[PDB]
């Protein structure tokens, strides 16, 4: 597929394309990224103690 | 009477079992500096690259990678042992250049026929201000 | 050999301080090679456009992330007990206790409480809705 | 290539040449002193700028003077 | 007789004429000042005896009588502590209740309100609670009265004036010749046999005839004024046979080789004395007997005046191999005509002995009621690690001075010492790698645990409930050395300490010593110790091997040992000298030993020390070492912040002096950064601006103000860094451990 | 009562803190026999303490919100309200001794420069000379202001410069 | 650093209400240490612990991150 410098520059860049544009939607694993989950129980309290 | 001695690499090295402080890959690309002297008697000097080598009678050929590594060798070969060395400069195309007694006489003593480069016929307290030498193409000291 | 385009005395430097001094005296315009005083003032004057275009892109960034990831429309109604929001968090190195401990201020995902206090400055200059903050962001992004 | 420029306050005691660890300096005739000699720097291509010359000049407000210029592979003192 | 007394009669006139002329020792200083660098070079070059003269005999006489000056000052120092042990102490009251009465031997004067430093240490007494543990020496010596402390204080003043006489006599009146000092066979035969051998024979005889019957009566329970005085324990054999029933057999079982009949008072018990927490004294008595027989045998090794015995020139020159060329040829000649080559090997092991001493005394506490005194235990460990650590850096300093000054490239050709220099690039670079390997793989485990605990991922840390890095090898040795009285040491009644396992010793409701279980936090911190020592080795050994030359500076030995630099050339040559490597090594010795004493002071308070109730013994910090030493934040929270609450709110109490020096050494530490960061050519120009205002008001001094030298401003800087750094930890440790322990 | 303050003889947090300290000394005193020198020392500490509070209220020191003696370093508010002993008396009690040490050290350096080598007599202090200037410098403001009027105090532009 | 220590600690004692806790302790340098640096860093360094973590852990991590860059500067 690739044998020169500028062909390898394209294939590394396009493989970086093919991972990252999928990683935002299909590649966010259920166990890996807890941000790509649902809104869990609580947390939205005041900063504590006083104001 | 004196002019520009050449070199043969046939002359023997000092007996030294080799150190890791010696040459590097710069000797194969840029330059490496070889040093010669004529020893009267067999005795033991210090390598400037660490250790101790013994010199043998007659010519002695040694090689380094810096200019200070050769002149810090002649400094202990002239002051301690009263020998008269001279070191050269070898390029990897085989070219060689004569360096230290560049007019025969050592540079502490007058030869009366060497040219006085890099001098100012004025006092160091009489330099100009840097506002005058500003915009001199490149950045430039007022002592020029 | 090519990176300090301003200082050719650094372009002849075979060492790794060529990289460090290509960075640090790149904005020392008075010491570049071939710099003249008419050439001096023009690069300073364009660089001040470069500082201004960064500031307005920076401020339009503050207007954007507050309008999108912040709770300015929620903070308008209760400006004491509701804590401000700078910008939401996407760090995939997080764990699940580090998601739910940073969800605060009544938001959905993890958030940062803005301590810069651009809500209080915007709330008193008339900003009330997020649609008033996107317009300010697109305006400064044009001006930048 | 460092900039070594010496001045007329030289007295020609040649302590700078003996102190130079790189043979940058040499002694040229000059009538402005009793010792009839003034230094010269024909080999500033080889200078590192270690300033052992102007540690050794006796004259007040040193006669030899080294200006640290642009550093080549010989000015940085490199075996590599 | 090649080994013979050889002195010179009256080399130096005893005269005050040279005290009138300061700087008389050196040519460069005897012409008086013109500059304030004179009076700093006076004190710097004062004891640089190798630089005064060239004569090795005159050097040797100067270091021989200066050693009597150091010994004479130690005899003043010891006699102070026995005197302050006698007239201002509670050692009378401490022996009757050595569980509740805190040891105290310094009493202050009530003037400015500083009498509040006289705390309520118990025993009808007020004074500074000491921590140097002399009262545990003295119960181990069986002192029992303040008369005995006063008589050995007068014996200390007498011995100090004898030592001051001896240095005066052996320099001014009758000073030895050079070949007296160069009998190193005769010195080792006398020091192994007479000093170390007969010393531990004599002290065992003090332990047999004095300390054993006194401390047997104290453990059985007798008030100290009712115990027989120890000279009655000599003159009456029938008293000794009441306690140990084998003194009735006399010294007949010794010469009849019936040594098993001495088993009452020369024992091999091991473990600890459960009445008092310390080691068994009959165990330490059979120790110093068998130490003495070992050294008196080893003191007849070297050949002096009869053909028997070894000769160290032949011993060295015969051990040569195929890998090292000449082998050890020529090391005898440089260890005999060079003091720095001696001083390097001596300060290495004598510094390494001090760290052996520190680790072997918390684990095997040799003194009665030493282990329960948590203040004494913390200080005696911490002190003897630092005193070791300075002396190890002194080995690196004075080995470099040998390479600069007394090294001879002529007589060193293809020996070990010549071949170490010839592959010094391979030495430093493989040491450079293993420091970088230990850098990431020890400290990056802490950054990993910080990040995982901050990212809410505690299952991904390196802890015991997580990725477990167990110290498998050290846990294996604790499983062997505790099972060592089974079949590898069958005559031991117990183990050699209680760190290896077993049960604890409860003395006074406090833990003397309980077993130490090693975990993943102990794994990480021991590799922190391996890291900081290898970097300290890296800097000091680089200064030794590149003392003379490098690829950077080929003529470095001509510049000397202590020079600043070779100038701004070749990129800059700041701190290239061999002085400057032992400048930088002091920070890493400070960095290494701080983590040693932090790992001591928190492992003990979490897992050893603490009160016992026979109801689930509780420790000082609750048992939170392996739970918390994973993270740098655990060292921040649970050690430097939680335990600092006894040094910061200790005002209005006797510990308030420790609160001052806690701020005092926080000042002096930071004061050093004025010297460690800045440089001379600033401060010289600032002096010119204030000499100007002193010129203007005609108060210009004759000794002209100069800024401190380049090496001096560094030496001032590391001296205030270490003084401000160590005295911070001193006052932090002691204000913690006196209150909670 | 000058700047929101109060006399320490009139404030109560001052007297509360005096009773706080004497409470701490007495509960420390209780552990010892009434003949014992660790109790003789503490009762001597109290009588230095109680006289100290008596003497601070005697001088009319100003307390505040915390019951501590506050100082007033302004003449015209210390001269007017009787508080020159706080700052305004020791600001001249100091500056007598300060310029005294300056003048003695000045006169020792001036009277050593006319010698063979004056650097030797900065190591080896001429004690019969230095004590002689020490005693006779006791009227140093009377001698300085006479030297101030001549022009012999200030050396002229013989002083050393770089590049004016 | 001196203007901001003094600003913050006079404002902490103002906003907590214990305005006398400053004026007692600001007169001597231990009160700067054991009442402002020691006392107010209680919940900072507890941003993450082996019990758990809270919203201060990003400022707890940076507080050790700041000590690390500082000492790398030496
Ligand atoms: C306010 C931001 C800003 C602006 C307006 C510029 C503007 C410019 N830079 Mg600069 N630069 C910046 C930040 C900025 N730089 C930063 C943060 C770095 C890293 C230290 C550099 C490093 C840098 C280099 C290395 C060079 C420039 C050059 C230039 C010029 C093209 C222009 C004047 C070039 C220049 O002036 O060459 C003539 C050039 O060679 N810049
Ligand atoms: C057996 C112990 C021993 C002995 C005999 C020597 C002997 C010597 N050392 Mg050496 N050294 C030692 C241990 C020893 N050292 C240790 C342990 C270290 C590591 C810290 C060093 C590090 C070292 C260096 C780096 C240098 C020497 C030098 C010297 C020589 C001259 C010293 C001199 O004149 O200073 C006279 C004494 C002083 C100037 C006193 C110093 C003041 C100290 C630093 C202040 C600390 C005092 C106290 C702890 C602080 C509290 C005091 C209080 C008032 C605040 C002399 C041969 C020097 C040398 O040979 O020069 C070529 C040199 O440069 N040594
Ligand atoms: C362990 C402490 C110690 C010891 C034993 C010595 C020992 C000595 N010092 Mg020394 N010194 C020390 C600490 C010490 N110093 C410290 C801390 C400093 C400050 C850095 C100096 C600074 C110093 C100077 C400046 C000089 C000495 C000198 C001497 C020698 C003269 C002996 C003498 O007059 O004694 C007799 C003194 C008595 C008090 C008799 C005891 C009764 C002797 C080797 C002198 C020397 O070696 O000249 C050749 C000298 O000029 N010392
Ligand atoms: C290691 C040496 C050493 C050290 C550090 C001390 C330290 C101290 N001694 Mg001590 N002392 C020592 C050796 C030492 N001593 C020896 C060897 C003797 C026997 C001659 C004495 C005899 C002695 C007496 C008799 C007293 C002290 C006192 C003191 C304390 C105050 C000293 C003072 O104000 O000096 C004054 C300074 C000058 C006169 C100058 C101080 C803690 C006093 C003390 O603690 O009172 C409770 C006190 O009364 N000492
Ligand atoms: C068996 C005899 C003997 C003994 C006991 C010693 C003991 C000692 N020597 Mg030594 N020495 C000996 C033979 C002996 N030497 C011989 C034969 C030589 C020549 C080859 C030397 C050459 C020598 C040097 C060059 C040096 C020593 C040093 C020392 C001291 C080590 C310091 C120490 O660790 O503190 C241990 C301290 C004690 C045990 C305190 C007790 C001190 C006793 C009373 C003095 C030593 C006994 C003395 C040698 C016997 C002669 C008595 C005298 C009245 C004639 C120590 C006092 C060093 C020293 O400190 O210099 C002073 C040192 O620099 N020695
Ligand atoms: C240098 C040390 C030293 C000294 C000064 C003494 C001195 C003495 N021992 Mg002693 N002893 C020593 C070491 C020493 N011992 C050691 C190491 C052991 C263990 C082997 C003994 C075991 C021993 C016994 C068992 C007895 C003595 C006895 C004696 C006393 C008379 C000796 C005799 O009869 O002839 C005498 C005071 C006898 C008496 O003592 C009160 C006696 O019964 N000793
Ligand atoms: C906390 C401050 C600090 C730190 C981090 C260092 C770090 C280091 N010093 Mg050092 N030093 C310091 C203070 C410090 N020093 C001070 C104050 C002095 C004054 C005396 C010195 C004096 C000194 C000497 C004299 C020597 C060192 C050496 C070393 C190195 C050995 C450790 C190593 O390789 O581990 C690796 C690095 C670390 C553990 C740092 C943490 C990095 C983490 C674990 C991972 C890296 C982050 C990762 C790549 C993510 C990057 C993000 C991306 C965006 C770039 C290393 C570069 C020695 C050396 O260089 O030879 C070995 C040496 O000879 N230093
Ligand atoms: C920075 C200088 C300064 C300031 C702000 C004040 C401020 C004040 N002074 Mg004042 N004062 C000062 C220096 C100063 N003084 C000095 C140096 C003197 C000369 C010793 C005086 C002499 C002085 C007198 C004599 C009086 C004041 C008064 C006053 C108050 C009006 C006010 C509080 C007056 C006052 O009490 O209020 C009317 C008053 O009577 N001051
Ligand atoms: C430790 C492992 C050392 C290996 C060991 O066995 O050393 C022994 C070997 C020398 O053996 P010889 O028997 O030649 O040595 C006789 C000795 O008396 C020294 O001459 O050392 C070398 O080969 C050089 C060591 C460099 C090795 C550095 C590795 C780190
Ligand atoms: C330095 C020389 C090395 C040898 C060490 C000598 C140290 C000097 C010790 C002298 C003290 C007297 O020591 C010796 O006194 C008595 C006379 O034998 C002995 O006492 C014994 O002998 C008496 C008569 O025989 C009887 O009362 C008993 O048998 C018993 O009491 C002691 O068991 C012994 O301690
Ligand atoms: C502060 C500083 C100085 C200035 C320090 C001055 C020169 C010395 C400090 C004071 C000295 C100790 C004189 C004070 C004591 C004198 C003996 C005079 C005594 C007079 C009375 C106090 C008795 C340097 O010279 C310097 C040099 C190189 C790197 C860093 C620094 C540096 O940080």
């Amino acid at each position: 597929i690739i044998s020169r410098r500028e062909s390898l520059r394209a294939l590394v860049a396009l493989s970086g394309i093919a991972a990252i544009v999928t990683y935002g939607l299909k590649g966010a694993k259920d166990a890996d990224l807890p941000i790509t989950k649902g809104p869990q129980t609580t947390g939205e309290n005041g900063k504590g103690g006083s104001v | 009477a004196w002019t520009v001695p050449t070199l043969n690499p046939d002359t023997p090295s000092p007996i030294f079992g080799g150190s890791t402080g010696g040459l590097l890959r710069k000797a194969q690309t840029e330059e490496f500096y070889v040093i010669t002297w004529e020893a009267k008697k067999e005795q033991i000097f210090e390598m400037p690259t660490g250790g101790a080598a013994i010199m043998r009678q007659g010519p002695n050929l040694l090689k380094f990678g810096k200019k200070e590594q050769c002149l810090a060798l002649t400094t202990q070969l002239r002051n301690k042992f009263k020998l008269t060395p001279c070191f050269y400069r070898v390029f990897p195309d085989g070219k060689v250049q004569y360096l230290h007694p560049a007019d025969g006489v050592y540079p502490e003593k007058v030869n009366a026929g060497r040219v006085g480069a890099n001098q100012n016929m004025r006092r160091i307290g009489q330099n100009v201000n840097p506002i005058k030498v500003k915009f001199s193409g490149r950045m430039m000291s007022p002592a020029e | 050999k090519l990176f300090p385009k301003f200082s050719q005395g650094l372009a002849q430097d075979p060492t790794t301080r060529r990289i460090w001094y290509g960075l640090a005296m790149a904005h020392d315009f008075e010491s570049h090679d071939g710099m003249t005083e008419e050439n001096l003032y023009q690069k300073i004057f364009a660089s001040h456009f470069g500082q201004l275009s960064i500031i307005f892109l920076w401020t339009s960034g503050n207007l954007f992330h507050v309008a999108w990831q912040g709770n300015f429309e929620q903070w308008v109604t209760d400006p004491v007990h509701i804590r401000p929001i700078a910008h939401a968090i996407w760090d995939p190195h997080f764990g699940q206790p580090a998601v739910e401990a940073f969800t605060r201020g009544g938001a959905s995902g993890p958030v940062n409480i803005s301590t810069s206090g651009v809500y209080q400055w915007w709330y008193t200059i008339g900003m009330r809705t997020n649609q008033d903050l996107y317009v300010g962001s697109v305006f400064l992004a044009l001006v930048s | 290539a460092h900039i070594v420029k010496i001045y007329d306050t030289c007295i020609g005691c040649t302590q700078c040449v003996r102190a130079c660890p790189l043979d940058v300096l040499e002694m040229v005739p000059w009538d402005g002193c009793k010792a009839s000699q003034m230094a010269s720097a024909p080999r500033t291509e080889d200078c590192v700028g270690c300033k052992r010359c102007e540690t050794a000049c006796p004259t007040d407000f040193l006669s030899v003077r080294v200006y640290l210029g642009s550093e080549s592979t010989r000015s940085m003192g490199l075996s590599y | 007789k090649k080994v013979k007394i050889a002195v010179d009669r009256n080399p130096v006139e005893t005269s005050f004429e040279k005290w009138a002329k300061p700087g008389h020792f050196s040519r460069t200083l005897s012409k008086g000042p013109n500059t304030t660098t004179w009076i700093w070079n006076l004190h710097a070059d004062a004891h640089d005896f190798d630089s005064h003269t060239s004569d090795l005999e005159e050097i040797s006489r100067k270091v021989f009588s200066a050693h009597f000056g150091q010994l004479g000052i130690i005899f003043i120092w010891l006699s102070g502590m026995y005197f302050h042990g006698a007239r201002f102490s509670n050692y009378e009251a401490w022996l009757s209740d050595p569980t509740h009465i805190k040891p105290s031997a310094q009493v202050v004067w009530p003037i400015v309100g500083q009498e509040i430093l006289n705390g309520d240490v118990g025993g009808g007494f007020q004074g500074i609670q000491i921590t140097s543990g002399f009262f545990q020496l003295w119960r181990a010596s069986g002192i029992t009265s303040e008369l005995q402390l006063y008589t050995t204080a007068i014996g200390g003043l007498v011995m100090a004036a004898a030592m001051f006489f001896a240095g005066w006599f052996h320099y001014h009146k009758a000073a030895p010749k050079l070949e007296w000092f160069q009998n190193v066979e005769s010195m080792l035969n006398h020091h192994l046999g007479g000093l170390l051998g007969l010393g531990s024979l004599a002290w065992a005889g003090h332990q047999i005839h004095v300390s054993l019957p006194v401390n047997k009566l104290l453990d059985a329970g007798v008030d100290p004024k009712e115990i027989p005085l120890p000279h009655d324990l000599l003159l009456n054999r029938a008293i000794m046979a009441d306690l140990y029933p084998s003194f009735a057999k006399g010294i007949a079982p010794f010469f009849t080789l019936n040594w098993s009949e001495y088993s009452d008072f020369l024992t091999f018990k091991g473990g600890l004395n459960p009445v008092t927490g310390g080691l068994w004294l009959s165990d330490t008595a059979h120790h110093h007997v068998a130490i003495a027989v070992l050294f008196l045998v080893a003191g007849h090794m070297y050949r002096t005046n009869w053909g028997i015995g070894h000769s160290m020139k032949e011993i060295l020159e015969a051990h040569r191999g195929p890998f090292t060329g000449e082998g050890h040829v020529g090391l005898y000649e440089i260890l005999t005509t060079s003091w720095h080559a001696q001083l390097a090997i001596n300060l290495a092991l004598f510094g390494s002995l001090s760290i052996i001493v520190a680790h072997h005394m918390y684990a095997m506490p040799p003194y009665p009621y030493l282990a329960t005194d948590y203040g004494t235990q913390l200080s005696l460990f911490t002190h003897h690690t630092w005193i070791g650590g300075f002396c190890i850096v002194g080995a690196g300093a004075h080995a470099a001075i040998f390479m600069v000054r007394d090294y001879d490239p002529t007589n060193n050709y293809n020996n070990l010492l010549d071949r170490v220099i010839r592959h010094r690039d391979a030495i430093i670079s493989h040491l450079n790698w293993v420091c970088i390997f230990l850098g990431f793989h020890s400290f990056g485990l802490y950054i990993h645990n910080d990040t995982m605990s901050a990212l809410g991922r505690p299952q991904d840390m390196f802890s015991d409930t997580a990725i477990q890095l167990q110290p498998v090898f050290a846990q294996w040795i604790q499983n062997t050395h505790f099972l060592a009285p089974q079949l590898t040491a069958p005559n031991a009644l117990a183990a050699t300490s209680l760190t290896w396992g077993g049960d604890l010793v409860a003395v006074g409701g406090k833990v003397a010593m309980m077993p130490i279980s090693l975990g993943t936090s102990d794994f990480m911190v021991h590799h922190i110790h391996a890291f900081t020592i290898h970097v300290t080795v890296l800097i000091l050994l680089k200064g030794v091997l590149f003392a003379r030359s490098s690829r950077l500076i080929p003529d470095k030995a001509n510049l000397g040992f202590r020079f600043p630099c070779d100038g701004p050339g070749r990129g800059g040559t700041c701190q290239v000298s061999a002085w400057d490597h032992v400048f930088l090594g002091l920070f890493w010795m400070y960095n290494s030993l701080s983590i040693v004493i932090f790992h001591f002071s928190w492992k003990m308070q979490s897992d050893v020390w603490g009160t016992v109730t026979a109801s689930g013994v509780s420790h000082i910090t609750g048992g939170n070492f392996a739970q918390s030493a994973n993270t740098i934040n655990g060292w921040l929270r649970d050690f430097l912040w939680a335990q600092s609450s006894q040094v910061i709110q200790s005002y209005g109490s006797a510990l308030s002096a420790y609160g001052l020096i806690f701020l005092g050494a926080h000042f002096v530490w930071a004061f050093s950064l004025m010297f460690l960061f800045s440089g001379r050519g600033y401060w010289q120009e600032l002096i010119e601006s204030i000499v100007w205002a002193h010129n203007k008001l005609k108060v210009a001094p004759a000794i002209q103000p100069r800024a401190l030298s380049i090496t001096q401003g560094r030496a001032v800087g590391v001296a205030h860094y270490l003084l401000g750094g160590i005295a911070t930890t001193w006052s932090f440790f002691l204000a913690r451990i006196i209150s909670v322990g | 009562d000058i700047a929101g303050l109060t006399p320490c003889s009139e404030s109560k947090a001052y007297a509360k803190l005096e009773k706080k300290e004497l409470k701490t000394l007495e509960k420390r005193l209780k552990q010892y026999e009434a003949d014992s020198a660790p109790a003789v020392a503490l009762k001597a500490t109290m009588e230095r303490t109680k006289a100290r509070f008596a003497n601070y209220a005697k001088a009319g020191l100003l307390c505040g919100n915390d019951g501590l003696p506050h100082l007033i370093a302004d003449p015209g508010l210390a001269l007017k309200y009787g508080h020159a002993g706080e700052v305004f008396i020791p600001t001249f009690g100091f500056l007598y001794v300060a310029g005294y040490i300056g003048y003695v050290g000045r006169q020792y350096l001036i009277a050593v420069k006319g010698e063979a080598k004056p650097t030797d007599k900065e190591i080896i202090i001429d004690v019969p000379l230095a004590t002689k200037l020490a005693w006779q410098g006791a009227g140093w403001p009377l001698a300085a202001v006479q030297e101030l009027q001549r022009g012999t105090l200030l050396e002229k532009e013989e002083n050393i410069t770089v590049s004016p | 650093g001196w203007v901001t220590f003094y600003w913050h600690w006079k404002h902490l004692t103002l906003w907590q209400g214990n305005v006398a806790q400053f004026d007692e302790s600001s007169t001597y340098l231990m009160g700067w240490l054991r009442d402002y640096l020691w006392l107010n860093s209680s919940q900072l360094i507890n941003g993450y612990n082996p019990f758990g973590m809270n919203s201060l852990s990003v400022w707890a991590w940076t507080f050790l991150f700041g000590h690390l860059i500082y000492a790398t500067g030496f």
